[PDB]
């Protein structure tokens, strides 16, 4: 039972902080993934 | 137990037996009645017409 | 991304990004939600710890990446399989 | 499929509730323990000429 | 079970014993696994309280997260009633095994009650007829992903 | 619930999340439409991380 609070305090500070982080990762990556934009793909198989 | 010390006792056969369990009836009718209660609202998709 | 190009009237790259805006929430809220159903195996030590820490640790890593980084190539994939090979017709 | 229960909300819990019978007594029924025999069994012959 | 009839077996010995002796455990493999169980039982609590703040958070309504939380133990214990009918024990590795279950089948519920929402979120109809549409659009989806999966 | 809202207008830290949110969304949508632009180098990216 008291092993749950410690539960409880863990996973209210921890949602937010792993949510911001995926978030990060997605904006960040969307930004070099917006600087490193190519040109296409070749004839061959067509 | 106001015997002999050394002397124990065990209970075999039909004794033994009465032992594992002898009325297990009133808690399997208990599970009879739940899921007969709800089991008949399974048609009646009712709340409490069972 | 499918529905929309045949149960609705759609091309493939307007389709992809209207799938992909309207579905980006959940894979997050999912995988959020897995990542911390994990949490404990990871952060967990003692107790015979050996094995949940070998195995949330195998799910973590495998799982960011496959989020973070698979929202962006699945609309590739799935455009690239269309767009230099598809019916014409 | 889905729409049948979506008319039909109790009967879900009905199929839900079995289901909890189901498992709840599947723990106190099944077996408790570290190991699911993993070894090829085998038979030990065992001698002493003193 | 084994050791847990040799505690039985033995401890109709005490009584007759002889002044001065006494038993004693120096080497046991049980406590190990009735804490290995203990630690994955508090594991899984844990995470479906770790879930419900991850669905609070995003439908940011007390109602709605119940939907999800109820849906889990139905499939987790449910896990129990099959894999007793094939004849696999909840052992070390099976029940360590279902928290990874855990995991993947929370999903399972959420993408279809959150798809729901979003469906009701724009078109504005009932809970019947979104859930509905829902199912619709995705029902087939399910199936599929659990044959490949 | 309304039809179109998407829970802006609501009192609390709740709204800055839907809000915060709602904009990452935009910044992710934005920013696949960049990457399905350029199918090929992606396709070989892809490559190099296989
Ligand atoms: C009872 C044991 C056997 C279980 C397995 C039985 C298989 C059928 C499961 C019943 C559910 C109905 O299964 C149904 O299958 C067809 C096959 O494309 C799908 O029909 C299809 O609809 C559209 C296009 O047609 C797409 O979303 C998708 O291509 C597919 O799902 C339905 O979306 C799916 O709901
Ligand atoms: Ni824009």
């Amino acid at each position: 039972m008291l092993e749950l609070l410690k539960s409880l305090v863990f996973a209210v500070i921890m949602v937010p902080v792993v949510m911001a982080i995926i978030l990060g990762l997605i904006y960040g990556l969307g930004e070099v993934f917006n600087i490193f934009s190519g040109v296409g793909k070749k004839d061959q198989p067509g | 137990s106001k015997l002999p010390t050394g002397v124990g006792y065990d209970w075999t056969g039909m004794s033994y037996q009465e032992r594992l369990s002898g009325n297990q009836a009133p808690s399997l009718y208990a599970i009879s009645l739940i899921v007969v209660f709800l089991c008949l609202a399974a048609l009646y998709e009712s709340w409490s017409i069972p | 991304a499918k529905d929309l190009m045949d149960k609705e009237g759609k091309g493939l790259i307007e389709a992809t990004l209207d799938a992909v805006r309207m579905r980006l929430r959940p894979i997050l809220m999912t995988s959020l939600a897995f990542i911390l159903g994990v949490m404990p195996l990871v952060i967990s030590t003692g107790a015979g710890s050996g094995a949940q820490n070998a195995v949330g640790t195998g799910v973590m890593g495998g799982m960011v990446t496959a989020t973070v980084l698979a929202i962006f190539f699945v609309p590739v994939f799935f455009v690239v399989v269309r767009r230099r090979f598809s019916r014409k017709n | 499929m889905p729409n049948f229960f979506i008319d039909r909300p109790i009967f879900a819990w009905v199929i839900a509730i079995i289901i909890m019978l189901a498992g709840g007594l599947a723990i106190l029924k099944l077996p408790v323990a570290q190991y699911p025999t993993i070894a090829p069994p085998a038979v030990t012959i065992s001698a002493s000429y003193p | 079970d084994t050791a847990a009839a040799i505690r039985a077996e033995l401890a109709k010995m005490e009584p007759f014993f002889p002044s001065g002796l006494k038993i004693v455990y120096p080497y046991d493999t049980t406590p190990f696994v009735k804490i290995s169980i203990h630690e994955v039982v508090k594991t899984l609590v844990e995470a479906i309280i770790l879930v419900f703040l991850v669905m609070y958070l995003f439908l940011q309504n007390f109602r709605a997260t119940l939907i999800p939380t109820i849906a889990v133990p139905v499939v987790l214990l449910g896990t129990f009633a099959v894999l007793a009918a094939f004849g696999f024990s909840i052992n070390t590795l099976t029940m360590f095994g279902m928290v990874l279950a855990i995991g993947l089948l929370v999903d399972d519920a959420i993408v279809v009650v959150e798809n729901v929402e979003r469906v009701m979120a724009e078109e504005g109809l009932p809970p019947k007829e979104a859930t509905r549409k829902s199912m619709g659009q995705i029902q087939g989806a399910l199936v599929g992903i659990a044959m490949v999966l | 619930i309304a039809k179109g809202d998407h829970g802006e207008g609501k009192k609390g830290f709740f709204g800055w999340f839907n809000r915060m949110f709602e904009k990452s969304t935009h910044h992710y949508t934005d920013s696949v439409g960049g990457i399905l632009r350029s199918t090929g180098r992606y396709l070989v990216l892809y490559l190099i991380i296989v």
